[PDB]
């Protein structure tokens, strides 16, 4: 019983951009590739395929914009519900269960088409720390230490399972991003207005400043460092 | 393609549907109204299929007590007519003037030419919605016929025919209408001098004498 | 060979103005059995004629909407069923809000507006049944045809060859119309007429249902051992 | 599919809006409206070939309002529905707002339900014209033509109908020779004169008091002329 | 309303602003508890709220709500002027069926750098005062100390000083408050959060 | 308030107080308490200020839309449509109405709808609080035909003794004359018909 | 045909095995990948309430509104009658969900 | 407006052993003026079944008509059942409670 | 192929439009087509104020414009306004236009519009933003943008000369050369119909008193004005 809206969904977005995911022992690092160019198109708009969905959760996508758009705001008054109603944080697994449960209703009930959206999921939680997530148009969510999403997922895939550790740093974690990046897409060279990067991290202080989210100068200082 | 479902329009204009129903009302039978001088006659063919009552199958109908009027969907207008003539009673406390009463009708049967969902009134006031004023109006199998009997008596008199003698007209053009076939004769009246203005049913020895006049022409 | 265009649905009229669903409706009344209305000055009364095997009972035909009114039916039975049920609540409204008893040229105008409707609609049927009904007493007797026509006749027949019982009721028409005070004789007249239209069947008391409705006498339905002939 | 229903083609056209412009002439009547310095005139042809017909219940032009009026081209049913709508919308208008209905505020919401009934598939458009005219207390003598497709626009002048390209040519040349945008008549009744000969040298063919149909808007009000009325205008005509 | 108790003043400074509130609730005449905070703050604007304490969670909790959509839709913070807007427009939201809540905003808006307060009605009629606002079941009190010793230009040492010695003197006066104080002081970068020592805890 | 309608040879006459009190105060001295509702049918309201005139503004609609559907409304129909508001909503209004109208009846036409909703047919009406004073008065100084300035002498004695006595009236009289000719104002004011 | 294709998509899905004994039921994954976290993983033995356990085969997704909707009856029940929910009644309301979900049209 | 009212009357009904009597007054009255002399109050619903409501007319007429329609429904709708005694309780029964918090007031004996 | 895409067919086929946006304000200019002398080009407007300082620009069917200029003015004041006492920004104000757009896309029984927008505004902590908004319901910032007609050959034009040091006054003189080069009939003040979000003018506001109540931002050009920079051309 194969489901061919789904199918066709998945084909759309293995046409889009690349997301990947790395989860590490403090940290937990998104970075995506930006492909539209038109030497007069902005490129401010906010956060192109980057989303926060509360303090603690983030969000990568690849797909349409208009059904991530509708998502992510679901979810948001989602998040702020549950904030509202137990005085506490959503945890990461509730709210990806919930977008899993609102696009498994989308591929069931005749007349809506599936989200074609591809979603990465970054959060942390006092239950199980820092969590690390992806969800398909059939409604499946599951929990990765690197992942990857968009065009060239297998190659991606690859290269994370043939240089990651199980106690990487955030730096290293970043590292391993970018070049996982660099070595998989069709425009030569990765660039600072190409890419979008963002880290959820833990200090020493119990903080949780889960919302850096780098600037155009940062991105290009990092990969000055890397050496991209 | 276009004439298979209504409010559809064809390349050139036109809604085939409500010429269809317009075929199907030249189908029906002959329905003549005359309009005298303060007044106005209808007169009714009726079939004779077999066993059937002779005198209890009423096809005219009264609106309003001063107005007169597939049946099914004759009778399915004329209760909307109904419903809105006692509407306009009620507001204003006064009797729908014909004029008015003719545009509710127009409107209500336009209506049901906007969706293909609903399928045209097959009636005669035309299928499209479409109404105006009459001297004398003909409708049904036989219709030719009555039209150029009612240009005669127009063109005979120019001053005006009295209710008395358009009785008698109305029956005469109604046997010369159903000469063509090889029945019954319904007739109505509402003047202002021999019915004081309400809608009535003519019948007795007026009927005969009708009937008498009709049958020596 | 020679598709039809035009008998999808009901909104659809033929290119020479014909309803060809009506049509369809009207020739499923021939499905059914037969059935037979007479009329007196005095009385009215309904003869019908199925039984799925030995083993099964028959069909019931003839339905009572009130103390004075009645009627037989022939072709689909919900919607006789459906149409038996809004005149027994359209008499009840007349005898609840008036106090006053149905006139039957009523009835007949109340089911024509209804069958009306099913005509026009989209999306739905027409109805699928023919009907005879009578009422109390001057008597009366109506013909009620799916495509929204009532006729108000002294008799007629319909269904299943019922043409014989046609032909003997208009000959015998003036033999039949004045047998008033007598019921039992317009029953056996019209038990003739309905044996006429049998192509050598013949009657007992499980196939033959009778109704009478006239002045002094409320509807009331034979059937069984009062179908006998007494 | 797209050739029944208000849907666009693979070309990105709406043939069922096309479909009523070529209904809007279903009739063979030719109207025109032109506007004068404080008054605004509306000629339409009346034909009544029946002689069992009753020529006064024969009529095109509609009163909406005091000061509105309106020409329909195409058939009357519509005409009518939409004359009803337009009625309703300016008394509604009237009560709302505390003040008379504008001209081309009408205009605009009678395109605007023209726009939906063309965007929507279960509706079906009209195949009519509503030619509005009026004298607006702001603006002053205005009129302002619609279509099936929503579109709606003012005009100094404007003709409609089977022949209204003859009529169009005409008013363009004539007020090229002017270099001004109305006629110079401060009497409605040469305004009167000078469409009615407009139409006849456009047409080709002349007119008598039962040929033809005339309205005036005025700032009072907008009125209909009788038949005595058009009688003496083509008197008045002939006199020179 | 007027069954707990509880005062919130607000008043402003030199490129500065002070809120104050007390921390006693009670069951009419009984106490019950002497750490019910009666100031919130969100981003960077602080609001008081009065009268009923299960309508100031409520509110405290819809703002909150209302302000974390805000930020992420608009990706800013809001303004006090804004937010009052907004306090204003939900309370008339509930014309009839009103909250029996006394609100007062206080914050400095992080572009044009100017202190602002107001103060909100049952229904959100917004009052705008360049000097102070009361709020609370001693705001007769409230107003007569501030009348009494607020002046304009006031540095935050001794605007911290004078709204503490309004807030207190005002207390001591009324039997529904005064089990506890706690002030802040606001600038353009720091907010200094103190608890006064006071009578009767 | 003192209001009243009365018909004559040439048409019918309307004439009304202009004075408005909130309790013991007067709001208003310049009222206008004439309400025309279409252009040779006027009104004349009593009672609450709001309700009379909630319910003026929906007969004009109504009646504007009648004159673009039908034609030229009678005076009956204005009558009627006032009974209408006024019954199905008597519960929540308090207006007294007075509906006059000149038209192809001749000799003018006056209906009355007070308080319930009823309708009277009457050569004469008169209402308000002030009305109470000047019925016995109004009752012997009537003729079924009188001119126009007989008819506005009558209209002005009696609501100079209706304002006299009557402190919920007065300020000035304001007439409304409906003949073939038209439509009248005239204003009479306190140095005149304190007098007469 | 909508309900063999759906028994064909039940097919795909992970075996289940139930076995039931003397005083004792036996409820009885993948392959999972070299990069994926197995620290939060949803068992495939969901306990519907502490005496009645549910076991999937097929669509997960779809299993999973099946597992709310049973659990959020059992506690509807336990609030309306007292009692808490037996295994044959549950059974039953889960077998009712899936038949009504077949009829009106069901694509799937 | 009180939509209550009080007619008087007096009603007996008493059981034997192959019989039943249902006897009533036949005076309508309000307040201090007698309305008519002879208005029965016992009426005949059929099936050898006898109800009257006593107290307010109109309550009493009413449930009277009510209970009337619901018996000839009852027989058209189950092949002439000829409804019996205790059923024709339960029906009332349930007539009554239907208008539970808009009762009649009327006490009835069958 | 479906009806998104003949709705940009459409687009297509419509008049052109353009938008440039530079430091310190936004230019939308586009042409007015009316092959009709008895028409009169004055009682129909092509560029539409949204807001004070939003406005609109349209390529496509123009009732479907007129429709939904109505709605975005009247969700602009419902959304945002009556809520926070303010005008919505430029983004929540496309955001919510595209939502429009987007249901329109998604109903059943409802065609797509068949117009494209580009819309121009400012905004504090956003300074001036442009954006176009397609019928699927989609929307993209821009620098300089064209749709309709000649939009490939205007937007060569503009990618030729736009850049970061732009002003006001060089950002109206390039779109008037550029609807100068593709200028299907008659080009002249009365065809030409040009908008400039930029500073606030108070001489519009209409009444004095308030000094933080400032004028609008968006100002229509009148027709002599257009005609005095098309002398300096």
């Amino acid at each position: 019983g194969r489901l061919y809206q789904v199918e066709y969904a998945l084909e759309s977005i293995s046409h889009a951009g690349t997301a990947i995911g790395i989860m590490a022992s403090d940290g937990i690092v998104l970075a995506a590739e930006r492909k539209v160019t038109s030497t007069l198109l902005e490129q401010d708009t906010s956060t192109e395929k980057l989303y926060k969905l509360n303090d603690k959760i983030a969000v990568a996508v690849a797909g349409l914009t208009a059904d991530a758009e509708i998502l992510i705001n679901t979810a948001r008054i989602h998040a702020q519900n549950y904030l509202k109603t137990y005085n506490e944080d959503i945890p990461v697994e509730i709210l990806v269960r919930r977008l899993s449960d609102i696009k498994q209703g989308y591929t069931q009930h005749g007349g809506l088409r599936p989200f074609g959206v591809s979603f990465i999921y970054a959060g942390y939680d006092d239950r199980y720390g820092y969590q690390l997530y992806t969800s398909n148009p059939s409604g499946n969510y599951t929990g990765w230490k690197a992942i990857s999403v968009g065009a060239n997922t297998s190659a991606a895939q690859t290269l994370l399972q043939m240089d990651y550790k199980d106690d990487m740093k955030v730096d290293d974690a970043i590292e391993l991003a970018l070049k996982t990046l660099s070595k998989t897409t069709d425009s030569s060279a990765l660039t600072y207005d190409r890419l979008e990067f963002a880290t959820i991290r833990k200090g020493a202080n119990d903080g949780e400043v889960y919302q850096k989210i780098f600037k155009p100068q940062e991105i290009k200082d990092i990969l000055v460092k890397t050496g991209i | 393609g276009y004439d298979l479902s209504n409010s559809v329009f064809s390349p050139d204009g036109r809604n085939f549907q409500v010429e269809y129903a317009v075929k199907a009302v030249e189908n029906g039978t002959t329905s003549i109204g005359i309009k005298c001088n303060d007044g106005v006659v209808f007169a009714v063919e009726k079939l004779i299929t077999s066993l059937l009552v002779p005198q209890k199958n009423v096809k005219i109908q009264v609106v309003d007590r001063h107005i007169g009027c597939l049946i099914p969907d004759g009778r399915h207008l004329v209760n909307r007519g109904r419903e809105e003539a006692a509407s306009f009673k009620k507001l204003y406390k006064t009797p729908i003037p014909i004029p008015a009463f003719a545009d509710r009708l127009g409107q209500y049967v336009q209506a049901h030419t906007l969706y293909n969902s609903v399928r045209p009134f097959g009636v005669s006031l035309e299928p499209s919605g479409s109404y105006w004023g009459y001297k004398g109006a003909a409708t049904g199998k036989g219709r030719q016929s009555a039209k150029a009997e009612l240009e005669k008596l127009v063109d005979h008199h120019p001053e005006g025919l009295s209710a008395r003698e358009a009785v008698k007209q109305a029956a005469k053009i109604i046997y010369l209408a159903h000469e063509d076939n090889k029945f019954e004769l319904e007739i109505s009246w509402c003047s202002l001098s021999e019915t004081n203005g309400l809608h009535k049913f003519v019948k007795g020895d007026l009927l005969q004498e009708a009937i008498d006049f009709a049958q020596k022409e | 060979m020679f598709r039809n265009n035009y008998d999808g649905d009901t909104v659809t009229f033929s290119p020479t103005g014909r309803l060809f669903q009506v049509e369809y409706a009207l020739e499923a009344i021939k499905q059914g059995s037969v059935t037979v209305g007479l009329r007196s000055n005095t009385h009215a009364v309904l003869v019908a004629l199925r039984n799925a095997d030995e083993l099964s009972s028959y069909q019931k035909k003839i339905i009572k909407c009130d103390e004075h009114m009645g009627l037989s039916l022939a072709g689909l039975a919900p919607d006789a069923r459906v149409l038996s049920n809004y005149l027994r609540q359209q008499c009840n409204y007349s005898s609840l809000v008036f106090n006053r008893k149905l006139a039957v040229e009523r009835a007949g105008h109340l089911l024509c507006d209804k069958a009306q409707k099913n005509t026009q609609s989209y999306g739905g049927r027409p109805y699928g049944v023919g009907l005879l009904i009578i009422g109390y007493d001057g008597a009366h007797l109506l013909e009620f045809q799916p495509s929204g026509n009532v006729t108000e006749l002294y008799g007629t027949a319909i269904g299943a060859r019922s043409q014989g019982a046609k032909t003997y009721l208009e000959r015998t028409l003036d033999t039949f119309i004045k047998i008033d005070g007598n019921p039992d004789e317009l029953i056996k007249a019209g038990v003739e007429a309905i044996s006429q239209s049998l192509r050598d069947e013949s009657l007992t008391v499980d196939n033959l249902s009778i109704a009478i409705v006239g002045k002094d006498t409320p509807f009331t339905i034979y059937d069984g051992e009062a179908v006998a002939k007494y | 599919y797209d050739r029944h229903i208000t849907i666009f083609s693979p070309e990105g056209r709406l043939y069922q809006v096309e479909y009523a412009f070529k209904a809007t002439n279903q009739t063979n009547i030719n109207s025109l409206a032109v506007r004068g310095k404080d008054c605004t005139v509306v000629i339409s042809q009346k034909k009544v070939p029946d002689k069992l017909l009753d020529p006064t219940t024969v009529s095109y032009i509609f009163c909406i309002s005091r000061t509105i009026g309106m020409v329909v081209n195409g058939p009357i049913p519509d005409a009518r529905n939409a004359a009803l709508r337009a009625k309703a919308e300016a008394a509604e208008f009237r009560y709302k707002y505390g003040y008379d209905m504008p001209c081309d505020v009408l205009a605009k919401r009678m395109a605007n339900l023209s726009q939906i009934y063309t965007q929507r598939a279960y509706m079906r458009p009209l195949g009519v014209i509503l030619t509005f005219v009026s004298v607006d207390e702001e603006l002053g003598p205005s009129i302002y033509k619609t279509d099936p497709a929503g579109y709606y626009v003012g005009y100094k002048a404007t003709a409609t109908g089977p022949k209204q390209q003859e009529i169009t040519t005409n008013l363009e040349n004539h007020f090229k020779k002017s270099k001004i945008d109305h006629i110079n008549e401060e009497s409605w009744e040469k305004v009167v004169e000078f469409a009615i000969t407009h139409m006849i040298d456009a047409l080709g063919t002349e007119f008598s008091k039962n040929d033809l149909e005339v309205g005036v808007a005025t700032k009072d009000k907008f009125f209909t002329l009788s038949a005595e009325n058009i009688e003496e205008r083509l008197v008045a005509i002939a006199e020179q | 309303s007027s069954i707990n108790g509880g005062i919130v003043v607000a008043m402003t400074g030199k490129d500065c602003v002070a809120i104050a509130c007390d921390l006693r609730l009670g069951s009419q005449s009984l106490g019950v508890s002497n750490k019910f905070e009666k100031i919130f703050h969100y981003g960077h604007v602080f609001l008081g709220i009065t009268g009923l304490a299960t309508d100031v969670t409520t509110l405290n909790e819809m703002f909150r709500y209302k302000t974390n959509l805000y930020k992420l839709k608009e990706e800013r913070a809001i303004e006090p002027e804004t937010f009052t807007q907004l306090v204003s427009s939900s309370l008339y939201e509930r014309r009839f069926g009103p909250y029996f809540v006394g609100p007062v905003v206080a914050g400095i808006n992080s572009k044009s750098g100017k202190p602002f307060i107001a103060g909100f009605d049952l229904i959100g009629c917004i009052d705008e005062a360049k000097d102070f606002i009361v709020s609370g079941t001693a705001s007769d009190q409230l107003f007569g100390m501030c009348e009494s010793l607020y002046e304009p230009n006031l540095e935050p040492e001794d605007l911290f000083e004078t709204i503490s010695q309004a807030l207190l003197n005002a207390a001591d006066r009324d039997a529904l408050s005064g089990w506890g104080a706690v002030v802040y002081i606001i600038k353009k970068d720091e907010v200094v959060k103190r608890y006064l020592k006071m009578r009767q805890d | 308030t003192s209001i009243m309608a009365v018909t004559f040879k040439d048409g019918v006459i309307l004439g009304a107080d202009s004075r408005t009190t909130t309790g013991a105060y007067i709001a208003n001295r310049v009222t206008d308490k004439l309400t025309r509702v279409h252009d040779k049918i006027w009104c004349c309201r009593s009672g609450s200020a709001a309700d009379t005139q909630a319910i003026a503004d929906i007969v004009q609609y109504h009646l504007e839309l009648y004159t673009s559907q039908y034609g030229t409304p009678s005076t009956e129909t204005a009558a009627s449509v006032f009974k209408e508001l006024c019954y199905e909503n008597k519960d929540n209004l308090t207006a007294g109405i007075i509906v006059a109208g000149y038209d192809d009846k001749n000799k003018g036409e006056v209906y009355t709808i007070p308080l319930g909703g009823s309708v009277h047919k009457l050569p004469y009406a008169i209402a308000g609080s002030g009305s109470t004073f000047i019925y016995g008065y109004c009752d012997k100084n009537f003729r079924e035909n009188m001119s126009k300035e007989e008819t506005v002498d009558f209209i002005k004695h009696s609501l100079s003794q209706a304002i006299k006595w009557d402190g919920s009236s007065g300020g000035v009289i304001r007439m409304v004359v409906l003949t073939a000719a038209g439509v009248e104002r005239l204003i009479f004011y306190p140095d005149e018909y304190e007098q007469l | 045909f909508q309900v063999e294709y759906a028994l064909e998509a039940v097919k795909r899905g992970t075996c289940a095995v139930g076995v039931k004994g003397k005083n004792c039921v036996v409820l009885g994954r993948r392959s999972t990948l070299k990069l994926q976290d197995t620290r939060i993983t949803p068992s495939k033995v969901s306990k519907i309430d502490s005496h009645v356990v549910l076991s999937f085969s097929g669509l997960n997704a779809d299993s999973r509104i099946l597992i709310e909707k049973a659990r959020v009856e059992a506690q509807s029940h336990r609030l309306t009658l007292e009692d808490p929910v037996t295994v044959e009644y549950l059974t039953r309301y889960v077998a009712g969900v899936q038949q009504r979900y077949t009829q009106s049209g069901g694509v799937r | 407006f009180n939509p209550y009212g009080d007619n008087g009357g007096t009603i007996l009904g008493i059981a034997g052993e192959d019989f039943a009597v249902l006897a009533g007054d036949t005076r309508n009255i309000t307040d201090y003026s007698i309305n008519s002399r002879y208005e029965p109050k016992v009426f005949d619903c059929g099936d050898n079944i006898v109800m009257s409501a006593n107290g307010f007319a109109a309550d009493g007429d009413a449930l009277v008509k009510r209970f009337k329609n619901s018996v000839k429904w009852y027989h058209f709708d189950h092949n002439d059942k000829k409804l019996s005694i205790n059923s024709a309780a339960r029906n009332i029964q349930h007539l009554l409670y239907g208008k539970r918090f808009f009762p009649y007031y009327v006490h009835t004996i069958i | 192929l479906g009806q998104i895409d003949y709705a940009l067919t459409a687009v297509k086929q419509g008049v052109t439009s353009l938008g440039i946006k530079a430091t310190n304000g936004v230019v939308i200019a586009t042409e007015k087509k009316s092959s009709s002398p008895l028409a009169m080009s004055e009682t129909l407007s092509k560029v539409s104020l949204l807001t004070p300082d939003i406005g609109a620009v349209y390529s496509g069917m123009g009732p479907d414009y007129r429709v939904l200029v109505d709605k975005s003015r009247k969700v602009a004041h419902t959304s945002y306004k009556r809520i926070y006492g303010e005008y919505p920004p430029t983004k929540l104000l496309v955001s919510e236009v595209a939502k429009i757009m987007q249901e329109a896309t998604q109903s059943g029984g409802v065609r797509p519009f068949g117009v494209s927008l580009l819309i121009a505004g400012h905004d504090e902590f956003n300074g001036f933003s442009l954006y176009q908004v397609d019928p699927s319901g989609s929307y993209f910032p821009w620098k300089a943008t064209a749709i309709g007609k000649g939009s490939v050959a205007a937007k060569t034009f503009l990618e030729k000369r736009w850049n970061d040091e732009l002003e006001l006054e060089d950002a109206i003189h390039i779109a008037l050369l550029t609807l100068k080069e593709s200028v299907e009939g008659e080009f002249n003040g009365d065809t030409i119909e040009l908008a400039i979000i930029g500073d606030e003018n108070p001489d519009l506001l209409g009444y004095t008193g308030i000094p933080t109540d400032k004028g609008p931002r968006f100002r229509k050009l009148t027709s002599q004005e257009i005609n005095d920079r098309l002398e300096a051309l």
